[PDB]
DNA sequence: CATCAAGCCTTCCTTCAGGTGTTGCTCCAGAAAGGGTGT
DNA sequence: ACACCCTTTCTGGAGCAA
């Protein structure tokens, strides 16, 4: 680990300013009148996961043309 | 869609930076300690990336009024000049937490987590004015975009973009100005100056002394507060060209007139702050609507149809959408 | 294929931070406890390696939009300027599931987890918009990596690699921005003022009271109704500065590539990161190169026909009954 | 309502600008070191944005006086000429701190940290001097806007209106004055001259000696400054704004208006300097101004008329009071 | 119509104001059970 | 009659650095 570790905060929103424009010109066929933050889809989630940089080091028993192409791909 | 006015403020534009900054007698910002200091109270600044020399961007100060500041400006100026005389010319009033709800966005500091139904949602963005400044308890994305207030100078360049070489500005475009408070009763200078007081020279005798108590206390402090108060205050000079951006990402056409109609009653509202001393007078030399220029001296020229669409929307106006847009649903 | 845009955001850049920031009336970032402090709003900073000033590399940090906002920012944009108009030109229409699998990636239309044969997730990656994010129902993957917004600066570098010396910016990037609420009801100051409100004095002294005694109330409990007043302060990304983005593509159709250069044409309408009162994040394009051939001038983009016409033929046959069909069966 | 009072001032203007700034003998304004100084306190200036180069606008200084200054010039016209007659013609005797409160904005440095009452606030904006003029102890907001006084100068054209133009002067508009102070025993000069002198002769030779000592090594009577001031007769301009102002109001800023011509602008009273004319006001942008004063704007003096008859301590006092 | 005069001294700032109050975040990031009712 | 929609209902801890 060249850096200590930080998390990452990535959030799931489905846009409800735009759901409710395309409700009114029935673009989006929705029946519900209301969202639901917690569950459903316009549940916005938020979820941290772990962040480093580091040098990745593995050890393996392969013929090393092969590896460099998949690697260089 | 893209509105652009260029405005000329022909008073100092004053909007006090907050922090503790002090400068000396001879005008240097934040002295070291040990010198004499005084209190300065520096305008509002936005650090951009300029093109200093050649090919070298650099990030250097340059002093603006901030969007949240203008966009209170254009909200307030629709809701002095046409909101709330549409209402007033008809039966309909706000309550407390409505005209709350109108002026700041939200009624109480506490929203609620909860969010509003997709009807209600679009038709208060189908909404006049809710749909600009789309706030309540249950935070709605208003379709009005302010951006700050900045000056037409070579430091915004790269905020500026082509088309702005002209009246171009260098330089600092920033003064401290000095304000003094000084002791009315040191001002006294008779009998007939001190007839309109009670007890008149015993009670201007009793605050000497007691000014004089003070300042022996002070004295001893350093080797209550009085009215001697002599501080400074940086402004951004008068006379600059300043650019302001509003946008409005699919606006109905009433929207649009509205901001047209608050940027049509500009005129006398100031920008910023300092007003005793009429900072932040202004006046706008330009309008452009999507790249097109549609400002005379009489105002807003062309643009028909968003005056007729914010009238007829003025005439159907009511404080239905504004009661039931800050009615809290947790209340 | 990689197409990689060079921006410069010409107002304010917003992406918002985690955690309670706070700042003292000077620039003075999360002070210890004892001293009077205000919430502050951070933008999305990370820590990167940088190798400048020495042969090793540190930990700096580097204020960037995260590569989730531009993918959905780049989403948005194609949906709302291409597909949404696509959709609605022909009288096509979305269920909620292909809704939230279009606009989201979101897989409660579907939450039982569809089976996908590689037949039909060749096609749905030959898709020119469900290719491109994929997930859903289906939990596809897409044709489209999007970086994260970098700015181009000297914490970048190694990051950014070569070719970008010149223009490269230096030093602090942000600035804290103070915004304050005000309670209205104290700039009242007139019989016209109050008129409009119902109850009129009465209500505007009633509000004074109210705010009063929770004054009082919160000095007596410091030695539970938030009022209108409100101090505060985020931190943004200075404006004007370069940034690079970049789009890279696995294995594409023309059409996909014709998508992704019609929402950067119809991009600039679009803000990057929030801040949206404030008008944040709104920016220009000063370039695209589309593997290293720089393709944008002042007019959008010139060139690349191939990928334009094919994502023209695209947008003409381009339904709903594939994102209907890609979202529940 | 947008008041311009365009003035003239008869005598040399000279508002004071802070620093320590410098002069040589000649005509040199803070000369490099190694060279002969004194101390020049000049005028008080403002940079403006100005057309120098026909098609570039740049920051160059123009002096002025502080809307600061001319609004306490205003708020003491107003209170020396129209309050307190009006106060002690009907036996209306404020306190001190209500004193305090009426020439500067408050009685303490120290605000009061809580808002006052709305009705307290309407009571207080309706009022004539403390609508225009708020402060107090709870931050009330003046309905009066003072601009700074500027020049009628083509430094100043993007800062006017229309019209203008003809009367715009051009080039420098200040002079570096001298001023000197002798010790006056050396001019003496006659035994007959220290009879009024306590001690008389050994007390001249005393002072004399003090002086010597005090040369070869407290501060004597011997000095000679410069000040720089704006030259007289310049046209000036004066904006007054008024956000929705009662006619009481203006009544008061016209009245105030009316008796101006004996007030001092700025600073140097031993001097004189301060004098000046009204050439013209504006109401809105209809001239009202004449060799009498104010005519027209006949609404405005009933106003304040039946504003000022009534007028009682008492919202003064409660303006004053602390929470 | 030519020079000779073609300054000399000394002043060369003094006190004081040299901030006050507030603001000093808000909310939510769940999914199923159990009812309706609308196609 | 089986699909979506609109509501309730429900169990525990607690410290905090840059």
């Amino acid at each position: 680990r060249q850096l200590p570790n930080q998390m990452w905060m990535q959030t799931g929103r489905l846009s409800i300013v735009e759901a409710a424009r395309h409700r009114q010109s029935g673009y989006l066929q929705l029946r519900a009148g209301k969202p639901n933050p917690a569950g459903g889809p316009f549940k916005t989630s938020i979820y941290h996961r772990p962040i480093v940089q580091a040098e990745l080091t593995a050890f393996c028993v392969g013929d090393q043309q092969g590896i460099e192409a998949l690697l260089s791909e | 869609m893209q509105i652009e006015v260029t405005v000329r403020n022909i008073t100092p534009i004053f909007s006090a930076a907050p922090g503790s900054n002090y400068i000396t007698i001879d005008g240097t910002i934040n002295p070291p300690p040990g010198v004499s200091r005084f209190p300065l109270v520096r305008t509002r600044m936005m650090y951009v990336a300029a093109d200093v020399g050649d090919g070298v961007i650099k990030s250097v100060p340059l002093q603006i009024v901030p969007g949240n500041t203008m966009r209170s400006l254009l909200r307030r100026t629709m809701l002095k000049h046409v909101i709330e005389p549409a209402l007033v010319e008809k039966g309909n009033k706000l309550s407390i937490g409505a005209y709350a709800t109108a002026y700041s966005g939200n009624a109480t500091g506490n929203p609620d987590g909860v969010p509003s139904s997709f009807d209600e949602i679009a038709t208060m963005r189908a909404h006049p004015f809710i749909g600009l400044f789309g706030g309540g308890p249950r935070m709605l994305e208003g379709r009005l975009m302010v951006d700050s207030l900045y000056p037409i100078h070579t430091n915004a360049e790269r905020i500026l973009g082509a088309g702005y070489e002209n009246e171009m500005m260098s330089g600092p475009i920033t003064q401290v100005v000095w304000a003094r408070r000084m002791d009315p009763i040191l001002n006294l200078g008779s009998s007939e100056d001190v007839e309109v007081i009670n007890g008149g020279a015993v009670a201007a005798n009793g605050w000497i002394q007691d000014l004089l108590a003070n300042s022996k206390a002070a004295a001893s402090k350093k080797k209550g507060r009085g009215l001697k108060a002599f501080n400074a205050h940086e402004v951004v000079i008068p006379g600059l060209k300043w650019v302001w951006r509003i946008s409005l990402d699919r606006p109905t056409d009433a929207q649009v007139g509205l901001v047209l109609l608050a940027l049509n009653k500009m005129t006398n509202e100031r920008i910023a702050g300092g007003h005793s001393k009429d900072y932040g007078r202004f006046v706008i030399d330009g309008v452009s609507l999507n790249g097109e220029q549609v400002w005379s001296q009489s105002g807003i020229t062309g643009g028909e149809q968003y005056f007729d669409a914010v009238a007829e929307a003025i005439d159907g106006l009511s404080s239905k959408e504004f009661e039931q847009f800050a009615q809290s649903a947790k209340e």
